[PDB]
């Protein structure tokens, strides 16, 4: 009866290349909550807020280099890029704008923030007098006032960043929702995943607010592995800076977390908490700034170590 | 409703990243307690069903596009209603529930219809054509002795609906999108016998994968003309086509599909009569099957070259590939090929 | 074309749907320096580059991609891109302030929805223009009417005349929350050109939409509006009940400021009906969350409207103080405009006992 | 001169809350790309990522027809042919989902046909060693669909043109092996056969860019949770990369560094103790 040929034919018969394609469509929640407060906005805002603060950054460092002499420009070339330097300095300041409920009890901290605000209005409406008016224009309190806007801009987003923080690492501190637990640390973990050090920079934000103990609590006092892990995989991000560090070490952070790694070498309470507790201890040793020498020997034995049992 | 908010907000966050059991879970977490908002609670349902669809649920995918459905009805949302009525066509249609689904989709095809909305048109028309070629193609496999009068029905209506949708495609000029349903209409064709218009079809899916480069929509418009081409008797086609299936089949590094192209050339070479040329195909087969330990394709790889062997005459290469074959079919346990090497080692 | 351009694109897609649209950005522009061949996806790249560049706050490179993205389309016969570009070119020139042009891709749009048949893009289009037409309108209002009225009276007419065929053509489709948006926009407009009675009407009708969907954001919006409307009218009985309302959302919502504003308005509204002790209530609301966030202009506000609430009643010994507080708070804040010389008159004028 | 109310009124002018002004609509990436075209290194992430959630659910399966057909669970045995039924539609239901996103398999479905003979004809011990047959069967099956689909992934790592594709593709195995699962779910395997440790390796040595390095030595640290993948990597000799990583030279820094010293603690974890001493170097 059999046979190969025909055998393949046989079933060759159904057989057909499909154009497979997803044709499922998709309703967004976001878009029924845009046609106050909640954590999701505040860090959607910190990251407009960051990216946009970038972008201003590259603005002043260039009409700075150009100012300077740092940077081969022409003049008009140098007065156009202030100018439009300016322009996008207004409108961020206009995004800076209204944010009252931010400054809750922090009385303190909005007379400072509204002070060098109206400071950088003023400033930039003289050096916009300055370009657009007057016959000899003076470039070096040309200079000067760009600088003096980029001071002012700093220490305003310095705030601003400062209280939006606050309301994350509080909203773990005082949780009532374990998934949303678990969702505000990986928004940390998210908000941390590149430090800056210019207008964006987010480190200090995070060690006023006592960010590293509010997590070193977590990690304390929670049942479940998972959200342990989680917390430690959100101070790994922290660690960059070495505020953070110091205010790790000063909680007893790293006994903590060596602690993780034993209870007399038991087997319970692993193990991905395991693999981001040497994570940690990992970022924590990478710095390392520029002092001990045992320190040095120490990893320097461990990296040897390895070195002998992998090869 | 707030929290609620939060909730159902990380989990299509979670969604959108993949980890959909965990947005099922913040989804679940977010109606524990919430809304208020209709429109919100609409989205965590739809959000519901494509989370489920994706898990493999079907059960609750079905029933939170039910709800979804009966909250965009509730809300006179006509687009809603639209895209809630689709993607319950989907999971119905993956279900097997092909009458339903095609009530869905034809719903979908209304309104879309109604709003004026040609994209939201042309979808439905493509999923109305998905519905009926797998029902046509499901009730094939209910009773494979013989395409009923009920699956010449069903592929009727899919090619009935492919072509529609691809005369709306033509209309708006989306090139991409009428290669997919030349695609699937050259497949339907095929699967309902008419050999020819699944190669004119095939013929233009090619065209378009050329004028995209394309190159595995190029070697699928190949395999699918070179099958189109066997089964019209028209053999040098078939072996000009499966050349080219080969060559893009080597050319973008797929292993499997050059094992599967190596042993279409090897049987069409066989079926040319050029027993000489077809042994060359069958070994290179046979190379890439045993290559990535294929016991089946091994088997089959056997099979194929003992008999081709055979056709040449040198039985002493045929008879070991007859041995190599039975112990294969052993192997893995055929009841079949274990008889027809025990048939083809003494006759 | 190739796969690199089209993965680049996908990945910048990603990004930018996952924030940072920064490195999005990146990779839309690697792309395009790629194989580029399929105009659908380029144009794609374009249009995703111009809403990456409206989000970083670069709202001329924004309007140069979504141009861009326009010509692509345009080239290639795509009528619905071709609207879809138009779309939002007219949304970035209308944040841009170039109100006419705006209104040129909005009105081609429109036109072009027309032809299409799509109702909703025409919807979506007579909506768009409306609020091209009502920022314009806003906008000369704010810095540059003249005599008579007399441009932004046509122009908030203009934004009026979308918006009612925007709400028309939404009751004929069915789309009950559109109408929503509808209204209260109308509402609004009708509210800043003159016609309060009208205003009433349609944030009524967005009030009550507002609550079949359940939406209390839009409840909310709807009851402040009345108010503010209900006192232009002379009605104060209703804006206290809608501001009442208003303010029970904003408790319920957690909105500290609306909170803070609702309250402010309720003494004020109060103090019309000359019911002094309650409108004394409810600014010393307003007062407490002003000096809890450190609203110095509010609390200066309340200071002054509490000062006057409290010589109304007879409690003169305590207007004085409160009085005293706003001429300091005025002095802090560099108030001369009246503030300082207002609370000057008000502290003289009373003291009686010198 | 001013009243309170009046200036009130008089700024409430102005005054009053607007629906959505700013519109805005997206035009899709997305779907142009995955009706026009045939991706293969984003969309294969996608459907193992969906495998791998599926696979899950499967396994969990398996494991509650095992405490049935163990006498843990079991309240009655008609009631376990029923489940078994679930079981076998379930896992076809999981084949036709395969072969629909275009996966072809071969399945010579042996221990299936002794199950369904068994099931189909009818001691529960009998059927128990039939349920783990079809359990470790399905096991092998899937850890082989998982290879063929990250060999992809891996072949589109070491032939990358774009630097910035490069630190994608390089990351995507990071965001795949986030959490390794014992189970069905397992990836590890996958990246071990595939040799994603020395192609890793390749490009922490080869390429010029820090960050390129540094972020193939994230990758490196999450695959570092299998000990294959670890002997793999000492075999390419690796740690004296990282090692060089660490010890001096100055052309290389900041995250390399830190990723590197990442891999050499997530690769020493195999026993904690110079951790202590990382604490006494921290305690003063």
């Amino acid at each position: 009866h059999p046979e190969p040929v025909a055998s393949w034919m046989s079933e060759q018969r159904w057989a057909g290349e499909p154009e497979v394609m997803c044709t499922l469509q998709h309703k967004s929640i976001a878009q029924e909550a845009y046609k106050t407060i909640t954590t999701s906005a505040v860090c959607k805002l910190v990251r407009q807020l960051q990216q946009q603060a970038l972008s201003l950054q590259v603005h002043f460092e260039r009409s700075e280099r150009v100012l300077s002499g740092l940077q081969a420009s022409s003049l008009p070339e140098a007065l156009a890029g202030a100018t439009q330097l300016l322009s996008h300095l207004d409108d961020f300041t206009a995004t800076l704008e209204r944010r009252g409920v931010f400054f809750n009890d922090a009385k303190i901290e909005r007379r400072r923030y509204e002070q060098h605000l109206e400071q950088i209005r003023t400033v930039s409406k003289d050096t916009r007098y300055s370009l657009e008016r007057q016959h000899y224009i003076n470039l070096e309190s040309l200079l000067d006032d760009v600088q003096l806007l980029k001071r002012h801009t700093l220490i305003t987003l310095r705030l601003i960043f400062e209280r939006l923080v606050r309301v994350l690492v509080i909203s773990i501190e005082q949780s009532q929702c374990d998934l949303l637990l678990r969702a505000n640390i990986n928004m940390v973990a998210t908000l941390m995943n590149i430090d800056y050090d210019g207008f964006r920079s987010l480190s200090d934000a995070f060690v006023q607010n006592e960010a590293v103990r509010t997590l070193l609590v977590v990690v304390l006092d929670h049942k479940q592995s998972s959200v342990r892990a989680l917390a430690l995989r959100a101070l790994a991000t922290l660690c960059c800076a070495p505020q953070a560090i110091n205010q790790l070490g000063s909680c007893g952070g790293i006994e903590i977390v060596r602690d993780i790694l034993q209870v007399e070498s038991a087997g319970e309470r692993g193990a991905i908490e395991r693999r981001e507790a040497v994570s940690l201890l990992a970022q924590i040793t990478a710095a390392w700034h520029g002092s001990e020498h045992r320190v040095p020997g120490l990893r320097d034995c461990a990296e040897s170590l390895v070195a002998g049992l992998a090869a | 409703s707030s929290m609620c908010l939060e909730l159902a907000l990380e989990g299509e966050r979670l969604c959108k990243a993949g980890d959909c059991r965990a947005g099922v879970a913040f989804f679940q977490a977010a109606i524990q307690a919430g809304t208020e908002d209709l429109r919100t609670l609409s989205a965590i349902y739809s959000q519901l069903g494509n989370a489920y669809f994706y898990l493999g649920d079907y059960n609750k995918a079905m029933q939170y596009h039910k709800h979804d459905l009966t909250l965009a009805k509730s809300m006179n949302d006509r687009l809603g209603e639209a895209k809630s009525s689709g993607n319950l066509g989907n999971t119905l249609k993956v279900m097997g529930r092909f009458d339903e689904a095609a009530i869905c989709c034809e719903r979908h095809l209304t309104l879309a219809r109604q709003l004026g909305d040609r994209l939201s048109e042309g979808r439905a028309l493509y999923n109305l054509g998905n519905v009926y070629h797998a029902k046509g193609k499901h009730l094939g496999q209910r009773n494979p002795g013989k395409f009923g009068d009920d699956v010449k029905e069903a592929l009727t209506r899919a090619v009935e609906f492919y072509q529609e949708n691809l005369k709306l495609m033509r209309d708006l000029g989306d090139r991409g999108a009428q290669g997919r349903a030349c695609g699937n209409l050259g497949n339907t064709y095929y699967l309902l016998g008419d050999f020819q218009a699944a190669i004119e079809h095939h013929q233009e899916r090619l065209r378009i994968a050329r004028e995209f480069g394309d190159r595995a929509a190029e070697r699928r418009a190949n395999s699918n003309l070179g099958n189109s081409h066997i089964f019209l008797g028209q053999f040098e086609d078939a072996a000009e086509h499966y050349k080219r299936t080969l060559a893009l089949a080597v050319e973008l590094g797929e292993r499997e599909v050059e094992a599967q192209s190596c042993y279409s050339l090897g049987n069409t070479y066989t079926l040319l009569h050029e027993f000489n040329t077809a042994i060359e195909y069958h070994n290179r087969h046979l190379a890439i099957a045993q290559e990535l330990g294929d016991r089946i394709g091994e088997a089959r790889a056997c099979w194929s070259l003992g008999n081709a062997h055979s056709a040449i005459g040198g039985h002493e290469r045929a008879l070991k590939y007859a041995e190599q074959h039975l112990q294969l079919a052993k192997e893995l346990h055929d009841p079949v090929g274990e008889s027809t090497a025990r048939v083809n080692i003494s006759d």
